[PDB]
């Protein structure tokens, strides 16, 4: 079936129930900021307050798909990265944390020709 | 383009069945003086209470004015410190939350409402405080809008007065086989939408200007031809080359 | 799809039995293996699984043909990887 | 006559001239994408053709 | 500083500012610097606004 999506609020003595959508069946992301946002397929469908933890209760996939190796949970921080992204999809990724990677991602090149770029002091 | 201002409307929004709740406001007052009129014992409410907040994905404003003038009749008006009017936020304008107040709201706009009972100056008759935020959930709408998997209409390959996720415009819709695997929206580099996703299907829609721009040979006093993307107009000749 | 794969829980070579089937407990979750495999929320051969074990796998269309796999074998499956330093 | 060689060459670190070295700027000018590197590599790569043409036409005998 | 005595029988109170003002009222206290400096209940000649709201049930404040 088709199925209709809601919050259930719960607040010091009620529940409220906000519809969101209709889930279509083609989800592959969620994830859940501190911040509050939530985002499903990389677009910010929500956005909450600060959250102080989330608990899921997740029930396993559906087991006449191939349903053989992993789904991840990732605990992540966010970060300045240079990130090449080819028909939507992430096909390559470089962090800022250092001086040299702090310059390519200065000149938004992932490699570079021979040069004097400039940079501030740490 | 021919069509003569009788385009359709389009409204492409994430998938909802028609769950709609009313704000209906009623501002209320009584007049009085034979020597001038003025104004006594106001009062408004929003669904019968002080303040609202829109829970429901669908909503419409409505005014009610119960106004008793002795003087025959009421003329009204609006003063707004928002981007929206009353009447204008029905026209499908999306948020990611709305409430309305009778009171000061923490990131208020205003809409003060004013009667004009025996011309000249106006009175305030009430002011509406609105909290909103820009967003993509909660949409105005003029009526309750039906459907049971979808609230979206679309009329493709003909121009179309647009609402797509916030995104106003005139163009002409069409579905093309490029399906895209991340995001509802892509935009130009100048902020116009180019395409989005029927996000309960995979399928993707590119949305195109319905006039484009075309280069007119002009000599002796006339249009001799025309340069052009279209493969049809009102010259009885057409030549296809390779730009 | 003829591909080649690595796979993982409790399963055969406490928190299961199998038997020639079989039956696996965690986290207050069931996993039942038959004919075809099922899973329930319950809190908390004649083979016995007590640690967590790993297979790579490589299809037939008959999927018979494997190597058992020792730890970090996760590392194989395309969207895992081990996390590296910072 | 007086024939004029060069142009002193004049470079930018956009970042410490937008944003004085505070961090929650620097944060935010990485969204306005390629604007610091259009502005660095103009002035940069042009200082550097001024030091090929003008120190490959005053050839010393 | 602020003294908040709000006494709602739901149990809590969120609160929060809108400023029309350079500064908030804790950042007043982050070594600002004035020539005069007058605050009061009642709308004073050049004055800008602090409002302060509660939310004691969550929605409208
Ligand atoms: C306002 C409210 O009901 N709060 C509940 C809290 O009682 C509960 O213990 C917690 C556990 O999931 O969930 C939330
Ligand atoms: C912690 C908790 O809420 N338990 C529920 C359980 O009742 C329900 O069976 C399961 C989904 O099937 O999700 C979880
Ligand atoms: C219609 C409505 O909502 N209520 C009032 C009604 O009680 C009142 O008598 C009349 C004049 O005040 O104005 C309106
Ligand atoms: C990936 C692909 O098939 N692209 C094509 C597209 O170029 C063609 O114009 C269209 C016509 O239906 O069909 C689709
Ligand atoms: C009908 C056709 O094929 N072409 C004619 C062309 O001969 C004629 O000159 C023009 C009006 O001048 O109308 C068109
Ligand atoms: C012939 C063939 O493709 N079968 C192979 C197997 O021999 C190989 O060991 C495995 C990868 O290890 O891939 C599968
Ligand atoms: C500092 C002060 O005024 N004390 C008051 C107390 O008198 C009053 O009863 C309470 C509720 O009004 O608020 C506080």
């Amino acid at each position: 079936v088709p199925y209709y999506c809601f919050l259930k609020v719960d607040t010091y003595n009620s529940t409220v129930y906000k519809f969101l959508a209709v889930l279509p069946p083609t989800v592959r992301e969620i994830v859940i900021t501190k911040y509050g946002d939530v985002y499903v397929n990389g677009f910010g469908y929500l956005h909450l307050g600060l959250l102080d933890a989330v608990t899921i209760n997740f029930t396993g996939h559906g087991t006449d798909d191939d349903v053989s190796g992993f789904w991840t949970i990732a605990s992540t921080n966010f970060v300045d990265a240079l990130i090449e992204v080819q028909g939507t999809s992430i096909q390559r990724i470089l962090y800022c944390d250092d001086p040299v990677s702090q310059l390519k991602c200065s000149q938004v090149a992932f490699d570079l020709d021979d040069g004097f770029y400039p940079i501030s002091s740490r | 383009n021919l069509l003569s201002h009788e385009q359709p409307i389009s409204f492409v929004t994430l998938p909802s069945f028609n769950d709609h709740s009313f704000v209906n406001i009623t501002v209320s007052a009584a007049f009085g003086g034979l020597s001038s009129a003025n104004l006594v014992a106001s009062d408004t409410t929003i669904n019968g209470f002080s303040s609202f907040c829109v829970d429901t994905r669908q909503f419409t404003i409505t005014l009610f004015y119960n106004v008793t003038n002795s003087y025959g009749y009421v003329s009204k008006s609006q003063d707004s410190n928002c981007p929206f009017t009353l009447q204008s936020v029905n026209d499908y304008l999306s948020f990611s939350k709305f409430c309305v107040s009778t009171s000061l709201l923490a990131g208020a706009c205003t809409i003060d409402l004013f009667g004009y009972p025996a011309f000249g100056s106006g009175v305030k008759l009430t002011s509406l405080y609105f909290q909103f935020t820009k967003g993509e959930l909660i949409t105005g709408t003029p009526k309750p809008l039906e459907g049971i998997t979808d609230v979206s209409f679309m009329t493709l390959d003909v121009c179309t007065k647009y609402t797509i996720y916030g995104f106003k415009g005139e163009g002409i819709i069409t579905l093309t086989n490029s399906s895209i695997l991340a995001g509802v929206y892509y935009t130009s580099d100048s902020g116009q939408l180019l395409a989005f996703k029927n996000v309960t299907s995979g399928a993707v829609y590119s949305v195109t200007p319905c006039s484009f721009s075309e280069q007119a040979a002009y000599v002796n006093d006339d249009i001799v031809g025309v340069i052009s993307s279209l493969s049809n107009s009102t010259f009885n000749n057409t030549r296809e080359l390779p730009g | 799809a003829p591909a080649v794969v690595v796979l993982g829980g409790y399963l055969p070579s406490v928190h299961g039995i199998f038997l020639s089937v079989g039956i696996t407990w965690d986290n207050d979750r069931v996993t039942v293996f038959a004919d075809k495999i099922y899973h329930f929320y319950l809190k908390n051969a004649m083979q016995y699984v007590y640690t967590p074990t790993y297979y790579m796998l490589n299809v037939t269309s008959a999927g018979i043909y494997y190597e058992p796999c020792t730890a970090n074998c996760t590392g194989y499956a395309a969207n895992v990887f081990a996390t590296d330093s910072n | 006559e007086y024939l004029q060689l060069y142009n002193t060459p004049v470079s930018v670190d956009c970042a410490t001239y937008v944003c004085n070295g505070n961090s929650r700027c620097k944060q935010l000018l990485t969204q306005y994408t390629a604007a610091c590197k259009t502005i660095e590599s103009a002035l940069q790569l042009s200082a550097r053709l001024e030091s090929v043409e003008v120190n490959s036409m005053l050839t010393i005998s």
